[PDB]
């Protein structure tokens, strides 16, 4: 009985921790038509309804969002799938050239003087031994002068060249999904106070995530997901002042934007079927495009967000909420996408408020730019083609970026400042609640037994 | 080879309200739909039926009998749950027992309990 | 119908109890191993780790002599130089998990001594069947 | 809703005899039924499932036949232990009725 | 400890002895047959060529109703026509390669033999345990 | 240098007999030793390794234990073959040592 032994057995449950390659999985409903769109491609394996969730008992593991793989992978699929989408259209070659230009006077109010210019150039038609002459509108921030007479050349001429964007393409993103080969599972910790990192007790097992939306957006999140308890906020070392601090809210808040101008369009020919568009003639009086929040709601979600906030300075301080602090025109101003367009938001006149111990509507404004290089790349850029008829679109705003500004000595009082810039953080305020593991079914363990002959 | 217990005060008064709460384990096996029910043993009969309840959902079905004063809730951070009967009275006479079960594979065990005095009288 | 329900059995979630129960559960996970531009790339090389994972596992469970069941003994004998103990609280009170961090360092030597091992017990058999 | 009746409704049978229970329902349930077996000092549990189809772990000293609106359970013997009160419950729509109890007594 | 080195058994260089002792070390060479945007494809290619290969012998061997086993002893009577010889000087003195190409011509026909000599055991064996 | 001592120097009985042995270190070694037997004539092998694994061939009525600066060799019933001698040798780093050496003697 006491000598003893070994014995084999197989498909023992353990596992570590590893990586691998993911793969993608998308609803039936798109595949139904919707053919154009930069995401939502076809190759995606149809996904499958009534998915399941085992439980887990008396287990605890630790969880660390901070150095987590799964996000470089994402960001990286994302810019490749953008390249691609983007490679198939006509070039935009043949427009750097001198031009006339001119001002605007057909009733704009005060605040758009000069924020216009009407422009004329010359241009080669399909036949090239002739040469024929066209006109266009164009906003300040895309045309320079250089050196009386009057000149102006566009801004990227010296840069590079790039593609004008392709007509009939859909931005809007959807849900997507995430799915692990065989061999890995997916644990999530459904700890509803877990705060980034550390122990969770409460575990599961699924085997592809839920619903991801993919947006772009700084200084702000909109259409995120939503916390159940209470504002929470999240960081690798807040008593650092060189990392930024996610704070995701509880309950939602509504905004309005919208560009009461109207607008035609026409198109010229530049060459063997090549064709390209410009803006045609505006119908009355001209306005501002604008964004609408409410004042008391606001209000008290600041409020509840700096309760929240004073359990880590003491009670006994000071709090000033301050403008972004300068810079480019990227990072100092709020910057999304609705509907094919691209806004600038200057957001000074709601980080304006200052808090001691112890049917109003805010209205701001807004500018258009039609050539972006985004993803902080350079020698890219695009085109974006007009729109006719106005546009207005409705959204959720459900997170904050902050940045504090750094002190001296202990002056019972704090600065903070949004901050921002680099889409990972994005990706990061979602994936903190996944980890990835590998299974090891072999085992060997003593026994009494021995072997028969 | 799940065990379920509960618990309760002395001899209410009539007017009074009372409360009590009920905790089970999942034990052996690892994901299910457990059901909760509730039921008394007045003394003179056999059983009646006090309503049941999801594993999953804090929606409460009760019973024909008095449903203006039941209330049933779950416990979802110790896997129990709590009913509460309000404007009490001596007709509650009764030993309460607390049963669950489950639906492994055909077989339909059950736990129904011990039981525990709940009489009422001023 | 209106109070009953479904209780299944799932993937690997019995690893919560002692070293002993869980070995009653197994069968389960080994029925779950070959479940079956640049968008559509990835599969390939997913689909051929995950083949060429299955075969490494059958063939090393073939060589030690034990292929086609999930509990087979064998010869070589156990050693209290590699761990202590004994065989009651093993089997009471542990974890898969626990043992797994115990016995990291010597596994190499475990695995060795199994092939000789068979390799002396076919070569004995093939004379004693040859001898006559 | 649904009412049952079951016989004998008051038997102080004897031990060491064959004894039946009859239970017969109001309307036709098809075949959803039920019957438990219980005593003081304890909770009620289980005797049969589905009432046609015999309770695993059940003892064979108890078998049950039936169908419909009528149903009767055999005991080839009646145990010390078997003088308890068994009841017939429904298993069908809403509300939930359960048997009158049929006490088993000695005599 | 100081003073003692290290020794293995490691490929083929166990390949030039005579016919007994390579036997010895037949396991070692069985288990490296499985080790572990133009350029991807190729090695893809070799990688899954490699895999059919060891799905083709292994198959073979199966079919030979010996699967699990290093050896295997069959029926078939050995025909002094394909090399007279005898044991002792094939036994002690001849290498495996030079066998190899000395008995080089006659492979397809013994493979036929195995098959059908498996075939007709089993379904003779079949007859028997039916009417048990 | 690490002096290793033997006991007994000598000794002289019967055959059959149980007898030990111990070899003692200056200082604590671990259990890196191991024991070598002799006869004058034939060259030394080793009859144990480790002090407490048992060397392939050697018959089992020899037993070693011990550890650090204290280690016994046990025999349960001698042999006229066990008349011989024995050293313990340590393998740890160096210079490199061998004990004094005992005898067994028949009486
Ligand atoms: C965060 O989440 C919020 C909440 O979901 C989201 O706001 C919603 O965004 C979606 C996506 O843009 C909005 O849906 C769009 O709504 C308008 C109008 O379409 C609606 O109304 C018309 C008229 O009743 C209906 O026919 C239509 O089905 C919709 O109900 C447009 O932006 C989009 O509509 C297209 O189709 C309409 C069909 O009539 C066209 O009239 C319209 O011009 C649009 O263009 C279509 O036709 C073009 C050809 O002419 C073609 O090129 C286009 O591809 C397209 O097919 C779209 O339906 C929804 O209304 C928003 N909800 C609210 C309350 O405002 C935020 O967008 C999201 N955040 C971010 C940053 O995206
Ligand atoms: C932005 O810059 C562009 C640069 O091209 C300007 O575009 C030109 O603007 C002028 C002035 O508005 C346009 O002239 C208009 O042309 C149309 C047809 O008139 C033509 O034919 C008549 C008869 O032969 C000529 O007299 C006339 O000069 C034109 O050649 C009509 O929209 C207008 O005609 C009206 O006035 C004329 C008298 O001037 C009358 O004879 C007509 O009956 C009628 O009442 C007007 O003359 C010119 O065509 C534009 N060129 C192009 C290529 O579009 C934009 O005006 C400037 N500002 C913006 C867009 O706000
Ligand atoms: C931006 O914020 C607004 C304000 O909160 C938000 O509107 C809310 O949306 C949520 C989520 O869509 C709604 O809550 C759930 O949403 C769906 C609706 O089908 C269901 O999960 C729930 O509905 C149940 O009841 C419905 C009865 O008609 C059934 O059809 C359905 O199957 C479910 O049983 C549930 O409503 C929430 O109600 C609205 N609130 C409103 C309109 O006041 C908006 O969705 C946010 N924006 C985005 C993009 O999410
Ligand atoms: C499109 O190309 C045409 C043809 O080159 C340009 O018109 C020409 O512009 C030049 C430069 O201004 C003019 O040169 C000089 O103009 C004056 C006229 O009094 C005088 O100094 C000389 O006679 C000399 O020609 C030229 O006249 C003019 N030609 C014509 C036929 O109008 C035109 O400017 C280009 N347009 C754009 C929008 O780039
Ligand atoms: C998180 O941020 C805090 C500061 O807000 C870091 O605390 C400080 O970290 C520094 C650098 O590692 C430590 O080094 C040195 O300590 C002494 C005393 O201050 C002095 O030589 C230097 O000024 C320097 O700071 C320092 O001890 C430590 N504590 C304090 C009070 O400054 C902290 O390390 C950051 N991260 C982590 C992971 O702890
Ligand atoms: C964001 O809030 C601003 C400020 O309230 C809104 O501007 C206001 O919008 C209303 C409603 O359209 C305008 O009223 C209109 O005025 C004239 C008559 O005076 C006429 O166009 C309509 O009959 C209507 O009454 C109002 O003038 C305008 N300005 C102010 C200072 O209130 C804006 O519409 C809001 N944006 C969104 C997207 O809701
Ligand atoms: C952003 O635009 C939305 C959509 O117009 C605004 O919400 C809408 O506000 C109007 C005016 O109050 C609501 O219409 C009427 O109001 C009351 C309920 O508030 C009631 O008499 C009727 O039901 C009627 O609809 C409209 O319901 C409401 N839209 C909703 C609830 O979907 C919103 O106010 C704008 N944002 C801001 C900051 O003003
Ligand atoms: C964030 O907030 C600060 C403080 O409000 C903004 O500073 C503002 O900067 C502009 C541009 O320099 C200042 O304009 C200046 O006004 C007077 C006119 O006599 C004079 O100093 C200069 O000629 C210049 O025009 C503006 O006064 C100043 N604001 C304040 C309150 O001093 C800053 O621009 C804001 N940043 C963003 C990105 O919005
Ligand atoms: C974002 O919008 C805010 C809205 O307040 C702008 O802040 C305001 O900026 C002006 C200068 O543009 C500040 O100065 C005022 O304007 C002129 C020149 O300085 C003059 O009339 C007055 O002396 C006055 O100072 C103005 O004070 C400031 N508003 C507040 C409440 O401080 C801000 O400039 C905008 N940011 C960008 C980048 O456009
Ligand atoms: C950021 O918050 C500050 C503090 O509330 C705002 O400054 C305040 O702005 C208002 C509106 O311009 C000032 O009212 C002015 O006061 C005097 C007469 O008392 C005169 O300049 C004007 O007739 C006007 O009524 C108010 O005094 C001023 N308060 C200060 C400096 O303490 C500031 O406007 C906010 N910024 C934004 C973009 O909302
Ligand atoms: C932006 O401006 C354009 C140009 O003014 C607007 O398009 C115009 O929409 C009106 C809507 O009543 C159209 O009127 C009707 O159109 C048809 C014939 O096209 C017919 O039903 C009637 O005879 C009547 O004219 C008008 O034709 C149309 N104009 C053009 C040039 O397409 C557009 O509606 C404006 N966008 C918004 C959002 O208001
Ligand atoms: C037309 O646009 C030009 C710029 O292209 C305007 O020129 C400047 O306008 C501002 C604002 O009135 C003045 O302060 C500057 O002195 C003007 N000159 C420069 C060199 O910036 C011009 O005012 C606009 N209007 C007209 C009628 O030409
Ligand atoms: C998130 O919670 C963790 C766990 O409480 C906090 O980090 C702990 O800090 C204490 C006190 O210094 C250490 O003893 C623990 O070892 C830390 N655990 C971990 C996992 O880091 C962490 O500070 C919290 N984060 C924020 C932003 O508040
Ligand atoms: C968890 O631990 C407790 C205490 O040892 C044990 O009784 C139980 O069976 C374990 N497993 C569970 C609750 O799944
Ligand atoms: C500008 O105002 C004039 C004078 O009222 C009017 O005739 C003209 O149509 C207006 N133009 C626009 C584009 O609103
Ligand atoms: C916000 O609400 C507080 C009370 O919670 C009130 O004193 C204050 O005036 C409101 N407005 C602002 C801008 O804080
Ligand atoms: C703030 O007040 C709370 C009240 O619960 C107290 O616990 C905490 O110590 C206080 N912190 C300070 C004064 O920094
Ligand atoms: C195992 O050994 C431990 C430690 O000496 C002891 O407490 C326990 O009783 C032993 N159990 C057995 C022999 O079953
Ligand atoms: C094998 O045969 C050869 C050739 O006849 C002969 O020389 C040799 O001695 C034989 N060896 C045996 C019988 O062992």
């Amino acid at each position: 009985a006491e000598n003893l032994w070994v014995t084999v057995y197989y498909g023992v449950p353990v596992w570590k921790d590893a990586e691998t390659t993911l793969f993608c999985a998308s609803d039936a409903k798109a595949y139904e038509t919707e053919k154009h769109n930069v995401w939502a491609t076809h190759a995606c394996v149809p996904t499958d309804p009534n998915p399941q969730e085992i439980h887990l008992e008396n287990v605890t593991e630790e969880f660390n969002m901070w150095k987590n793989n799964m996000v470089e992978q994402m960001h990286t699929d994302i810019i490749s799938l953008w390249d691609q989408s983007l490679k198939p259209c006509v070039k935009l070659t043949p427009l750097c050239v001198t031009l006339q230009c001119t001002n605007v006077t057909n009733n704009i109010t005060d605040d758009m003087r000069g924020e216009l210019k009407n422009c004329s150039f010359n241009m080669t038609t399909e036949l090239r031994d002739k040469k024929q002459k066209v006109y266009s509108l164009f906003y300040r921030l895309d045309v320079v002068q250089i050196n009386s007479n009057k000149e102006y050349r566009l801004i990227n001429c010296n840069t590079s060249a790039c593609t004008q964007a392709c007509p009939k393409v859909s931005f809007e993103p959807i849900p997507i999904h995430y799915c692990a080969p065989a061999g890995f599972a997916i644990l999530k910790c459904k700890d509803k106070k877990f705060n980034g990192t550390g122990p969770c007790p409460s575990v599961s097992t699924v085997q592809c995530t839920h619903g991801i939306k993919p947006v772009v957006s700084t200084q702000l999140l909109l259409n995120g997901s939503l916390a159940e308890e209470e504002v929470m906020i999240r960081s690798e070392n807040i008593t650092n002042n060189a990392k930024n601090i996610l704070v995701q809210f509880n309950t939602p808040v509504q905004i309005n934007c919208t560009r009461p101008n109207n607008n035609t369009r026409k198109s010229i020919r530049i060459g063997p079927g090549q064709a390209f568009y410009a803006t045609g003639d505006i119908i009355g009086d001209i306005r501002q495009a604008h964004c609408n929040v409410s004042k008391a709601t606001w209000n008290e979600t600041l409020g509840k967000v700096v309760k929240q906030l004073r359990k880590h300075f003491g009670n006994n301080t000071i709090i000033r909420f301050a403008n972004s602090s300068g810079g480019d025109l990227e990072v100092t101003t709020h910057s999304f996408n609705c509907g094919g367009e691209f806004f600038y938001c200057n957001t000074s006149g709601l980080f304006n408020s200052t808090w001691i111990s112890n049917n109003d509507s805010i209205t701001l404004p807004c500018r258009i730019k039609q050539i972006i290089n985004m993803w902080q790349r350079i020698g890219q850029c695009m085109y974006a083609p007009p729109i006719q008829g106005v546009i207005r679109c409705v959204s959720n705003i459900t997170g904050l970026i902050l940045t504090r500004d750094g002190g001296s000595t202990n002056s019972t009082t704090e600065t903070f400042r949004p901050g921002g810039g680099d889409m990972r953080d994005n990706w990061r305020s979602e994936l903190y609640k996944y980890k990835v593991v590998k299974i090891e079914p072999l085992g060997v363990a003593p026994t009494r037994c021995k072997r028969r002959v | 080879q799940v065990q379920v217990q509960e618990s309760g005060p002395g001899i209410v008064k009539p007017s009074e309200t009372l409360s009590l709460t009920c905790a089970a384990s999942r034990g052996p096996f690892s994901g299910g739909h457990f059901y909760w029910n509730w039921f008394r043993q007045p003394p003179g009969k056999g059983l009646e039926w006090i309503g049941g309840i999801y594993s999953d959902g804090d929606a409460a079905d009760y019973n024909p009998s008095l449903e203006s004063r039941v209330a049933i809730s779950r416990d979802r951070s110790a896997n129990r749950f709590s009913l509460k009967l309000i404007s009490v009275t001596t007709t509650d006479t009764a030993v309460y027992y607390c049963s669950s079960t489950y639906s492994w594979n055909n077989v339909w065990f059950d736990q129904w309990g011990q039981g525990v005095l709940v009489t009422v009288s001023s | 119908a209106v109070g009953i329900g479904a209780v299944f059995l799932g993937f690997l979630g019995a690893a919560g109890s002692t070293m002993g129960a869980a070995s009653m559960t197994l069968t389960v996970q080994a029925r779950n191993l070959l479940s079956g531009t640049v968008w559509g790339i990835k599969q390939l090389q997913a689909r051929v780790l995950a083949v060429e994972r299955y075969l490494r596992d059958q063939q090393l469970l073939g060589i030690w002599g034990c292929s086609g069941k999930l509990i087979c003994c064998t010869n070589v004998p156990w050693n209290s130089s590699w761990s202590n103990r004994n065989l009651s609280e093993i089997w009471d009170n542990m974890t898969w998990l626990q043992w797994d961090k115990e016995i990291s360092n010597y596994t190499q030597i475990i695995y060795g001594l199994l092939e000789e091992s068979q390799n002396q017990q076919e070569k004995n058999e093939q004379d004693l069947l040859a001898l006559d | 809703d649904i009412q049952l009746t079951q016989s004998p409704s008051s038997l102080s049978a004897s031990v060491g005899d064959r004894v039946t229970i009859t239970c017969r329902a109001s309307q036709d349930i098809n075949t959803d039924l039920s019957w438990y077996y219980q005593k003081s000092g304890e909770a009620p549990k289980l005797l049969i499932y589905r009432a046609s189809n015999l309770q695993g772990g059940a003892p064979s000293r108890f078998s049950g036949t039936g169908s419909g609106t009528e149903f009767t359970l055999t005991i080839s013997s009646l145990q010390p232990e078997d003088f308890i009160t068994y009841y017939c419950q429904q298993r069908y729509s809403f509300p939930i009725t359960f048997g009158a109890g049929t006490k088993v007594d000695i005599k």
